[PDB]
RNA sequence: GAUGUUAGGAGGGCAAAUCCGCCGAAUUUAAGCAUAUAAUUAAGCGGAAGAAAAGAAAAUAACUAUGAUUCCUUUAGUAACGGCGAGUGAACAAGGACCAGCUCAAACGGUUAAUCCUUCGUUUGGUGCAAACCUUUCGACGGAAUUGUCGUUGAAUUAUUCCAUGAAUGCCUUUAAUUUGAGCAAAGUGAGCAGGAAUGCUUCCCCAUAGAGGGUGAAAGGCCCAUAGUUCUUUUUAAUUUAUUCAUUGGAAUUUUUCAUGUCGAGUCGUGUUCUUUGAGAUUGGAGCACUAAUACGUGUGAUACAUUUCACAUAAAGCUAAAUAUAUGUAGGAGACCGAUAGCAAACAAGUACCGUGAGGGAAAGAUGAAAUAGUACUCAGGAAUGAGCAAUUAAAUAGUACCUGAAAUCGUUAAGAUGGAACGGAUUAAGAGAGAAAACAAGUAAAGAGGGGAAU
RNA sequence: ACGGACCAAGGAGUCUAGCAAAUGUGCAAGUGUAUAUGAUUCUUUAAACAUUUUACGCAUAAUUAAUGUAAUAUGUCUAUUGUAGAUUUGUGCCCCACUUUGCAUACAAUACCGGUAAGCAA
RNA sequence: AUUUCACUCAUAUUAAAUAAAAUAACUCCAAGUGGGCCAUUUUUGGUAAGCAGAACUGGCGAUGAGGGAUGCUCCUAACGC
RNA sequence: UUACCGAUACCAAGCCAUAAAAAGAAGAAAAAAUUUUUUUUUAGAAUCUUUUUAUGAGUAGAAAAUCGUGGGGUUUGUGUUGAAGCGAAAUACGUGAGUUUUCGUGGAACAUCUCCCUAGUGCAGAUCUUGGUGGAAGUAGCAACUAUUCAAAUGAGAACUUUGAAGACUGAAGUGGAGAAGGGUUUCUUGUCAACUGUGAUUGAACAAGAGUUAGCCGCUCCUAAGGGAUAGCU
RNA sequence: AGCACAGUCUUAACGAUGGAUGUCUUGGUUCCUACAGCGAUGAAGGCCGCAGCAAAAUGCGAUACGCAAUGAAAAUUGCAGUGACUGAAUCAUCAGAAUGCUGAAUGUAAACUACACCAAUUCCCUGGGAAUAGUGGUACUCCUACAGAAA
């Protein structure tokens, strides 16, 4: 807003949200975390990675929960684990779920996250 | 052309659409050039950015009554003021060596602005707390407690801006001291049809100097 | 402003008796389908506005400075009458007295609750109200020209 | 401002208020003062008699500031100074205002208009007219000259 | 002088919007056209920068005078130029932006070329992990230079200050500004309705120093990025820890006595002539040719040629210089009462592309399924296959099926009704048919029963 | 006589400079704050606001090639003279004739300014 | 000749008649036009012409309606529904 | 001599507009039922209201008042319960540009007439520009190069693909072999038919996947020619 | 099971052709702001190459759709395969390394992958084994030094 140095031009922004690299999609896939889970790591929101735990509260089915099993950034879609969808072809596929529709509940931990955590924090 | 107009005479016979510029740019470089100049007088450092100048008289008749401000003091317009030209340069005295001071007026108007100016100088010691008692002229310096109470007090502006005029149109005259003999048309005419000789007279005097 | 010769970068190629066709200037050559077709000309796909819109348009205009001072004295005084106000859109039927002033305290607190909260006890909850919900997507081009609501004056 | 255009309101009419026979061509005169001395004369001699020809010497490089001088008539001398001062000159008959149009702006005084009767005035002006020093010291004044 | 497969270096070409030189038109206007105008322009040739060029008076003025250049306002469409026709057209003063001034050319060092460059080694310390860089100076060697570099801008003589150090000792703390990169950053995913899906509608709450924008299955301040606001980091630049001594080593600058009243740009100025240029007119500047100066008491301007002469101003024929100024170019940002795919750049796309011309060159057309194809049509039947159909299938929707948003008109097909003897349509007036239609084209109220909606009653 | 096979979309008195007339607006012998400047204005802000006690333009005076000259004229704050003429005053609050006042304007007459003639001209 | 005072020459139908005579007068700005043609009467040149050139008025142009079968100009008559 | 017919002209009346005029800055009327209810109205906008009279062609041309479009401020609205747009329409309004509604389709935005601001603002034409589509019309036409026939195979399908038989042609200056320029993979094998191969087509110089060009002796490379470029100079 | 003549024209409903209209817009345009050149240390431009499957565009240069380093930070995915459970997958930054043939092009040439001359060159370990027909230099003009010859 009052920063004149920065645009809020539409094509502006819209050019730059479907042409921003993957560095910078990684931070849009951001989702809220949930009550419990805000209350203890203090923020209140966080990106999304493969084996996270989330719950969906928009769209048909807003009542699901699971581990997310893949996000791939150039189609801004995550994929929970049981929201499967049956293809016209008769096998079955992943629903995609946009980040901003869905509430964290859970993360993961690993030799990369041990220090995610400790940069959130 | 047609009707009663004025014959038209607009110069555009030539290519002049390359020649037109418009300044939708006028008010962002007013404040570009304003910001400049707050920079330059945040970074000397409280030293005023603007210079001392003559106050001086506008040629021909026209704007013979005005004054305004002229390009730098005279050398004895300085040295009156007990300043070399090269030692006024550094305390923001504008100088010129082609100006000339025909008047005692002129001379008398600029000596006591620049003592007034230099009745303001403040120095600045230079090598860490060694305030010392200057050269050429211009006026001494303080030491530590001065500077730390010296630098944050109110600058002084009128005197770098052109000096106000104030000049007495109206004033009254008692009945009794009127010269009602005179008379100024007849004196206009007469000057005007004795000028000639008065040259010839002046070529002659001029003749006999030459001796 | 359009580019300065927008429409006139080709050949003027206008052989036009003889040919059975309009005299308008044709672009030269071949293998394309834009060869042969009318150049530059106010009615030709692709040929340049009429009178081609320049930046030297007079967009501003030199107003008299007293002239503005008495239009911002007007203005001033008709604020004062309660039925100009009323009329121009405010819902100020439940506010005291038209030229309303209030204490100096208002300029020492910096928070919007607050603000609202003495709009509203004000007697302008009406007014805040009609203000909240002016909002909303305008019609037309202008949307895509950052433009993109159109809110009512409070 | 277009809206308001007289074109606007012939736009279905044709000839665009132009004439069917006569038409709006281009230059059908000629361009500019094309036509004076020859098709134009009649324009040129009803509404601009003196325009041809040449009439005078030639003052090769004129410096305008050598020859400006604003003038100033005698009826607005009273008029200068102010109402409130005018009205305490015109009662003490001892006293006459002393009046620099030069400061004002006025090189010259001109004579055209009546001065008050038996009101003394002192004028310092860099010219004066004869009419205007007549005036002057005709009411008990005098004319005092300045450059 | 030549010559170096000697040592060390430079120029070449691209790029031009602004900028600097040259060269140089015509279309056009004059209602014809020849001077004039277009135009000191376009094209052509050459040369630089982030700006360039101009610039420190051989300047104005005529006044009580101003004081390098450039640019803005104005002077001013004025003085003036011109088949005095069409047209052309400054300068000074005035008000402002900006504002820095300087050095080569002669004197003296001639009881010491005192100057400059090349090369090769040592070291004064240092920010940097490093790489490299800033400082450092004893030199020595080889040259250049007397066919002139630097010291000197007068010299010497008295009267006060400035500039550097080597060494030793303690010493790199703290405020503002400016600026790069990073994080932090309020409040609902509450009912209910309708939905494929809210961000919609009612209703209950809240945050705002954040109600700019963008994304999200529909219109979101409270879902996400962000936005207010703040917090560190980075370039420097105003204020800010710490100076102490020792010492000669010079240098310089400010002010009294004498000299010496010096020097000051030559095929240059200037004049004649020719051409061009200018508003410059018995010639504004430039150029070619011929002639060819004076020495500051000179010579050059003072807008009409000339002779005699006063006055004023300046000190040509050598050079440098930052600011204000300009930028149809490149790059990077930000905006708009601009255009919305025949528009806007030629190009929203694989666009200077495909394609055409031997070549110089010319130069398009072409965007949109859906929220999601991680829903792009599975299965069956008939067909050689294309395809079609379904009792089958994705979707909210397939008459959204990839020639896919909507889907006009021209033109054509199917069905129905009607007309039809060398035009067809039409105006005006009805009649007969065929479609639709109740808002004036009748029935307010009344009493009963069935479902509701409100207002006044504690 | 020429253009028009049909349909869709596009398609032509506009922009700037300068002058005048007309009308609206503000101020008024003045009027226009030019460039510029300042201000805890600085998404929105390239606009709005403002101008430490003679910048310039136009107007305020004309006329002459031009040295230049320049508008009743000091009898007095009545401010040229007529003929029509709006408004006003009264007498015969509304019809009429007389007086009273005499805007704008029209038609003339007068002075006075600049230039040119003519006479005189130290 | 001018001026000022007196007297007074229908003015209550109007210094003859009539008059949708002030729908007047004047000023400013500006469009289009500046190829015309026809009819009656007159007339020039021509053998004559739907020919060439003029005068008056009215029309066609710019204009339809009823009639002349038909017809830019003839007759009647000019036009809101 | 009568009567009749016969105009957008004449006369009477109504209505529209134009022009002009006369005048104007707040109180109960009626009906239907049965005193009590009900029903309608009960007005006051100065470019306005009421009333009156006269008048109304029109090219070129001028003006006024209106009707629309893109976009901007102001006001205050409609939208998934379906906006814009489009097709057909309407006991709809206007005189008319138009405006407003209905149904269908459409699936995401749209107005503002409260007042004003603005413009790239209104098409039947310009041998107009671009795109699309017609009648002509299943028509002109598919005409040089003497010429084909029988049987079989393949294939969904054979006059123009293959094989065999025949009849013929090119005919010593050849639709024969090698040829340069030009072309650039058209060559070969295999597969194949969406389009093309102006009829068909299973063929093909089309399409798809792979492959294919081997030099001491053949040429270039070397030499010099008509000549070209450059060097030194000189302009 | 039967009935309508045909053609031509008109109207309505539904379709075909076509791509208008409306709504969309990672585009254009204009203005403002700021910085500004590159090249013999080889530029701009042009060719030729580089991916597992790879034509164009984009990116890059024999280290060839990317190496190293730094910040973020674990996938690339059309299949394959490769990756941690942070110098590893991918972004961003980009200073180090590398940067084919040309082109001012500069050894001579040029519709040639032709022809020279001088150091035969380069790599291995810190003086002994190899690659080899295979690397650098050599334009014209000019400047400062230097050189041996000359009248």
């Amino acid at each position: 807003k009052f920063n004149k140095q920065k645009s809020s031009s539409r094509r502006k922004m819209r050019k730059a949200h479907f042409t921003a690299p993957a560095g910078l999609r990684r931070k849009i896939m951001s989702s809220k975390l949930s009550k419990e889970l805000r209350l203890k790591y203090k923020t209140r929101s966080l990106p999304v990675r493969k084996d996270d735990e989330v719950l969906i509260c928009r769209g048909h089915n807003h009542g699901r929960e699971g581990k997310v099993v893949k996000i791939n950034r150039k189609r801004y879609k995550i994929y929970v684990e049981r929201v499967t969808r049956e293809k016209v072809n008769g096998e079955s596929t992943f629903i995609g779920i946009h980040p901003s529709n869905v509430v964290l509940t859970k993360l993961k931990v690993d030799k990369n996250r041990k220090k995610i955590l400790d940069r959130k924090a | 052309v047609a009707h009663n107009n004025v014959l038209p005479n607009v110069h555009l016979h030539k290519w002049w659409q390359r020649h037109v510029r418009v300044n939708f740019s006028k008010n962002i470089k007013k404040k570009k050039r304003r910001l400049l100049r707050e920079k330059r007088r945040k970074a000397n450092g409280g030293t005023p950015i603007e210079k001392l100048h003559p106050i001086v008289h506008c040629p021909t008749q026209r704007y013979n009554f005005r004054t305004r401000l002229g390009k730098g003091f005279t050398f004895e317009e300085l040295k009156g003021a007990g300043l070399t030209p090269r030692a006024a340069q550094t305390i923001g005295i504008c100088y010129d060596k082609r100006r000339k001071n025909r008047s005692e007026e002129s001379l008398t108007k600029n000596v006591e602005r620049l003592l007034k100016y230099k009745n303001s100088l403040v120095m600045i010691p230079l090598k860490k707390n060694k305030a010392k008692k200057g050269i050429g002229g211009i006026p001494a310096d303080a030491d530590k407690n001065t500077i730390k109470e010296f630098r944050n007090k109110k600058p002084l502006l009128s005197i770098f801006k052109k000096e106000k005029n104030t000049k007495p149109f109206y004033e009254t005259i008692e009945v009794s001291k009127i010269d009602k003999e005179f008379l100024a048309y007849k004196t206009l005419r007469r000057a005007k049809l004795a000028e000639r000789r008065k040259n010839r007279r002046q070529q002659k005097k001029d003749i006999k100097f030459k001796s | 402003a359009v580019k300065l010769g927008a429409g006139y970068e080709t050949s003027a190629e206008s052989w036009g008796t003889g040919r059975a066709v309009a005299r308008i200037p044709r672009v030269p050559g071949g293998g394309t389908h834009r060869a042969g077709q009318g150049a530059f000309g106010n009615m030709c796909r692709g040929g340049g506005m009429f009178n081609p819109t320049k930046i030297w348009r007079r967009w501003g205009r030199k107003v008299n400075l007293k002239e503005k001072r008495y239009a911002v004295c007007s203005s001033i005084a008709a604020s004062g009458v309660t039925s100009l106000v009323l009329a121009r859109g405010h819902r100020i039927s439940h506010l005291k007295e038209v030229p309303l002033v209030v204490s100096n305290d208002i300029e020492s607190l910096s928070k919007t609750k607050e603000a609202v909260n003495f709009l509203v006890s004000l007697g302008l909850k009406d007014e805040v109200n009609r203000l909240v919900k002016s909002k909303k997507i305008r019609a037309g081009k202008g949307k895509m020209r950052n433009r993109k609501y159109k809110i009512r004056n409070g | 401002a277009t809206r308001f255009k007289k074109n606007r309101k012939k736009r279905g009419h044709v000839s665009a208020g132009h004439g069917r026979v006569g038409k709006h061509r281009k230059h059908p005169g000629g361009r500019g003062k094309a036509g004076g001395l020859h098709h134009m004369r009649i324009n040129f001699d009803k509404y601009h008699p003196g325009y041809f020809g040449k009439v005078g010497m030639r003052h090769l490089n004129l410096l305008k500031n050598r020859t400006y001088c604003p003038t100033i008539n005698v009826d607005k001398l009273w008029g200068l100074l102010p109402e409130e001062k005018k009205k305490e000159f015109s009662e003490n008959k001892d006293i006459a205002p002393v009046i620099d149009v030069t400061r004002k702006g006025y090189f010259k005084v001109l004579g055209n208009g009546k001065l008050k009767h038996n009101q003394p005035i002192v004028v310092k002006a860099r010219y004066f007219s004869s009419v205007a020093e007549k005036k002057i010291k005709a009411v008990g004044g005098q004319c005092i000259l300045v450059a």
